[PDB]
């Protein structure tokens, strides 16, 4: 699900520089740039069965928190609910 | 009378296998009402209520409740009259 989450945000969003896994980006990675990072698997009961927990770690320069409020309201956007397709799982 | 409560599970790989496990079982508790307790067939378990709760857990809780009873009888015998005897007089 890493694949289809990045891809998705690098296509649908365009301030973004890149979106890495958890401890790629060397320092001098170009900012802002998202990080997917998966949880746990629980099994939430019958109806829900196993719910994974992903987290889209957003950062930026240090410049202030607006750029990143808005940049987050697109990730938001993004992938509330949007139907993704992971193209290396092909689901 | 002996009455209990016997909760039932239906573990398996496919869900829809357990539900319909669950469902010929019902089906067949139902419509047989009533389990042959020992192969003597002297006894009986007759139905009370069948109910499946698929949202109750696969391994702790079980699916299906179902309620059984059984009425024994006292055992105590004694002796009879098999023979009765009298003369008359006046």
């Amino acid at each position: 699900m890493r694949a289809g989450i990045r891809k998705a945000l690098i296509d649908n969003i365009k301030e973004l520089k890149g979106c890495y896994e958890p401890n790629v980006p060397n320092k001098d990675t170009k900012k802002p740039y998202m990080v997917v990072v998966q949880g746990q698997d629980n099994d939430h009961g019958e109806t829900i069965g196993f719910e994974r927990s992903i987290e889209v770690w957003i950062y930026e320069g240090r410049t202030t928190f607006k750029k990143l409020d808005k940049l987050t309201k697109q990730v938001v956007e993004v992938l509330d609910m949007n139907t993704i397709v992971d193209e290396s799982e092909n689901e | 009378e002996i009455t209990k409560t016997m909760k039932c599970h239906v573990v398996s790989k496919n869900k829809d296998e357990i539900v319909k496990l669950l469902e010929t079982l019902e089906t067949s508790l139902i419509i047989d009402k009533r389990v042959r307790l020992r192969e003597d067939k002297n006894m009986y378990l007759t139905l009370v209520s069948v109910v499946e709760d698929r949202e109750s857990d696969m391994f702790t809780t079980g699916q299906l409740t179902a309620v059984f009873k059984m009425i024994g009888k006292i055992k105590r015998e004694g002796p009879t009259m098999d023979k009765i005897y009298g003369n008359g007089n006046l």
